[PDB]
RNA sequence: UCGGCCGAUCGAAAGGGAGUCGGGUUCAGAUCCCCGAAUCCGGAGUGGCGGAGAUGGGCGCCGCGAGGCGUCCAGUGCGGUAACGCGACCGAUCCCGGAGAAGCCGGCGGGAGCCCCGGGGAGAGUUCUCUUUUCUUUGUGAAGGGCAGGGCGCCCUGGAAUGGGUUCGCCCCGAGAGAGGGGCCCGUGCCUUGGAAAGCGUCGCGGUUCCGGCGGCGUCCGGUGAGCUCUCGCUGGCCCUUGAAAAUCCGGGGGAGAGGGUGUAAAUCUCGCGCCGGGCCGUACCCAUAUCCGCAGCAGGUCUCCAAGGUGAACAGCCUCUGGCAUGUUGGAACAAUGUAGGUAAGGGAAGUCGGCAAGCCGGAUCCGUAACUUCGGGAUAAGGAUUGGCUCUAAGGGCUGGGUCGGUCGCGGCCGGCGCCUAGCAGCCGACUUAGAACUGGUGCGGACCAGGGGAAUCCGACUGUUUAAUUAAAACAAAGCAUCGCGA
RNA sequence: GGGCGAAGCCAGAGGAAACUCUGGUGGAGGUCCGUAGCGGUCCUGACGUGCAAAUCGGUCGUCCGACCUGGGUAUAGGGGC
């Protein structure tokens, strides 16, 4: 019953948190799943030919 | 273990001099014939009951025929 | 210890044999002047000499 | 974004050991820690695997050089010499 | 697509501790279909006694331990529970029956 | 003739070291007994059976052809461009190499076990009202075969700048990228033989004072992840530190030799199956607030493995499940002083005291905001300030598939094509947590327990981290890097 | 279990260059807070014919390193270390 509501969004608040931001949701991490899913992106993109090579490697450097 | 493939292979398995027994096994979906020789137990599985049925009375004779049911 | 060497193991063997009761007619005998088998060994009480 | 003014390399040395002896430390330890051009297979990847011995990823030659640097310029010197002392001593 | 569960009041009708009729007339009002109760969600489940036999047919998927976790409200309504007791007796069919002293 | 372990021997129940697992069984033993499946090493002299070696061409003849006879010549296997593969695949002394055989730390990825979620069963719990509910349970060993999956600094084609590929990070490439096609290793995962006959869960029926009894049914389908723990792999970092040895096993180089005269053949065989054997010693139990040491059933000491749910950053603290226990060598009745341990205290706030000793204040997280000084790294959580509950929402952060212009037709379906423009990208399905914003709301209470820095200005000493008088001194003492001096060419 | 965030790298901006600035990434250190462990500051607390011939409570120091620890070895008394 208590996971169904923090799923909405109850218990986390400002006074619910004992740990860092960091310690709750690493930036490392953070920065892994949006890595893979651009990289994903850029990839499925250029072998549909969306995006040509030339394209896509000014894209994967930004 | 061995699993012996087809029809023919477990004959002469079965006619070997160091073949203990055979154990018939009646599953639901299929037959398993088990012949227990002296370094592993070859085991047959049979789908249908048809040639189950004709291997059984084609079994070699003076050797165990042990069911298992 | 359980690992134990064969001759710790026979050793251990007599000790055991040896830490019992007199028997009752030994105190029967003539001239017995024996009351009690004053060698006896307890595991907790003394150790053994290894 | 350039996050230290000047220690560089000997930041991880926090404020401890001395200024000059950071700064001492400070082009000895890149020097270390570089990778040099092999002369051998021309890519940049001979590194020290120990001190004195200088070893490439690419074509696997290991080389006895100086402690800190791939060469050091006592021994560049004495080459020169030696090479130099050979060809006085053939003709 | 069809479920076809089982209920079975033999030993306590026969004893006369309780009714079938008035168990049926518990459970078309009780179960729920889609999370409604009342009117067997659209008359989908249906169901039916043979006096002593109440069967439980349906068109959706509907779960066998529903009917034995209703048995067992009724049974504690009636204050049935401390003598009587809901045994599955073989696949698609509960069966209630006497603690065995 | 060849022959250096160039040195006996001992030295590890945590190093090296072939090969046993599943089920049952006792009052007390089991990876040891029983049942069933394997496996390693060693042996076979009179050679145990197969298979391999290895059994083909040339010429004369006969023979309608096919096929038979004689003679001669081969034959220590074969396939793939390659990586390498196939069931064997002659070979000594000697030589070369490999494995054994290697630190610590970081970050990723694969696999398993556990945890979690959604259903289907079986049995229980609650039912005052509600709850399609809550709880329990829902197997497949070793060893083979096959297939996933992971890895490769392996091969072939080809030749790349408008450089490209690519990771969380990196890193890689004319010494051969990208792309296409292959090969190898690991395979603890899945399926299969083992295997359901066993085990387990339920519901029954008989009894052999104490049945591995008999029987019915079931042992199902999915989804998730920076989760935890093992393990496998990849790639880095650190070292004036470079992180054993030896038994033992294997491969290669070389070709001394051996084997037969064309035979149902030989030498030989790391291939399949079959036969026999594996001796000696240890093995119970405790492993600690009672089986050990401390004189004792002593609040001390004594090396390890496994490790659930909630909260939470968390192997924290607090509560719980499995498992365990009986409060630590006694109880009962009262509730004096003094004590030991723990709290509170109006007003004042260190006036107490050698001395703020002791206690108290602060404390988590988010958003701001941070001085002197400085070896420029720090100081720094400086200092200082605001917020924090509950409830109802709103945004944002992903993954899977499918995008056809159609009968011109028959393999209400399939091979090509006249047959068309998602190209500002849509449609459906599934899915974790996390962040931000808003409204409402409670006696302003919200890190509500637990967890959890008081701060600033200076002076002395020691640079720092480290160490020290076990049992009154942890310090400014010792050590330290740095600096300097001295001896020494064996 | 968290904090700080060294080198290396990416992007953007400013520069004639030299280079500079900003945002990320990365994850160093006899680094910090703090478990287990190791130690033993203060109460000059408890106890002081004790639980104990050195223990206990709270509070503490350190906690990736000159770290902690088992077993096997070597050094023996004017000697060892
Ligand atoms: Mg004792
Ligand atoms: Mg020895
Ligand atoms: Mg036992
Ligand atoms: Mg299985
Ligand atoms: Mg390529
Ligand atoms: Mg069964
Ligand atoms: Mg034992
Ligand atoms: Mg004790
Ligand atoms: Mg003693
Ligand atoms: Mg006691
Ligand atoms: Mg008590
Ligand atoms: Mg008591
Ligand atoms: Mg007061
Ligand atoms: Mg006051
Ligand atoms: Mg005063
Ligand atoms: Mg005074
Ligand atoms: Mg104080
Ligand atoms: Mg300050
Ligand atoms: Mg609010
Ligand atoms: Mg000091
Ligand atoms: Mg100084
Ligand atoms: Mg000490
Ligand atoms: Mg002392
Ligand atoms: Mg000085
Ligand atoms: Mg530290
Ligand atoms: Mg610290
Ligand atoms: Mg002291
Ligand atoms: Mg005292
Ligand atoms: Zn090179």
């Amino acid at each position: 019953k208590n996971t169904l509501a923090r799923r909405k969004g109850r218990h986390m608040g400002i006074g619910k948190r004992k740990g860092t931001a960091n310690a709750r949701m690493p930036e490392k991490v953070t920065w892994m799943r949006r890595m893979r899913i651009l990289r994903r992106l850029l990839r499925r993109y250029r072998e549909s030919k969306k995006i040509d090579r030339h394209m896509y490697h000014s894209l994967y450097l930004k | 273990p061995r699993k012996i493939e087809e029809i023919k292979d477990f004959l002469l398995t079965a006619r070997r001099k160091d073949a203990k027994s055979v154990k018939i096994k009646k599953n639901k979906d299929n037959v398993k014939f088990k012949v227990r020789c002296s370094r592993y137990l070859y085991t047959l599985v049979i789908t249908d009951k048809e040639k189950a049925e004709k291997l059984k009375q084609s079994l070699p004779p003076g050797l165990a025929v042990k069911e298992l049911k | 210890s359980s690992h134990k060497t064969f001759r710790i193991k026979r050793f251990l063997a007599k000790k055991q044999k040896q830490n019992r009761p007199i028997p009752q007619w030994i105190r029967m005998k003539t001239g017995n002047k024996i009351r009690y088998n004053s060698k006896r060994r307890h595991w907790r009480r003394t150790k053994l000499g290894l | 974004a350039k996050r230290t003014k000047k220690v560089g390399i000997v930041g991880k040395y926090g404020t401890r050991y001395g200024a000059s002896l950071r700064k001492m430390v400070k082009k000895i330890e890149i020097s270390q820690h570089a990778k040099y051009t092999c002369s051998f297979c021309g890519k940049t990847k001979m590194k020290r695997r120990a001190v004195g011995i200088w070893h490439c990823g690419s074509c696997m030659k290991t080389v006895a050089g100086g402690a800190w640097t791939y060469n050091t310029t006592s021994a560049v010197t004495v080459k020169s010499a030696i090479r130099r002392l050979k060809e006085l001593k053939d003709q | 697509q069809v479920l076809k569960f089982t209920l079975d009041c033999t030993h306590p009708v026969e004893d006369g501790i309780m009714d079938a009729a008035n168990f049926e007339q518990f459970l078309q009002e009780r179960i729920k279909v889609n999370g409604k109760a009342g009117n067997l969600g659209g008359g989908v489940v249906t169901i039916e006694r043979s006096k002593s036999k109440i069967t439980v047919t349906s068109e959706v998927p509907f779960s066998k331990r529903y009917l034995k976790y209703l048995t067992k409200k009724y049974l504690k309504k009636n204050n049935l529970r401390d003598w009587l007791r809901v045994v599955a007796n073989s696949k698609e069919s509960y069966e209630l029956r006497y603690f065995q002293i």
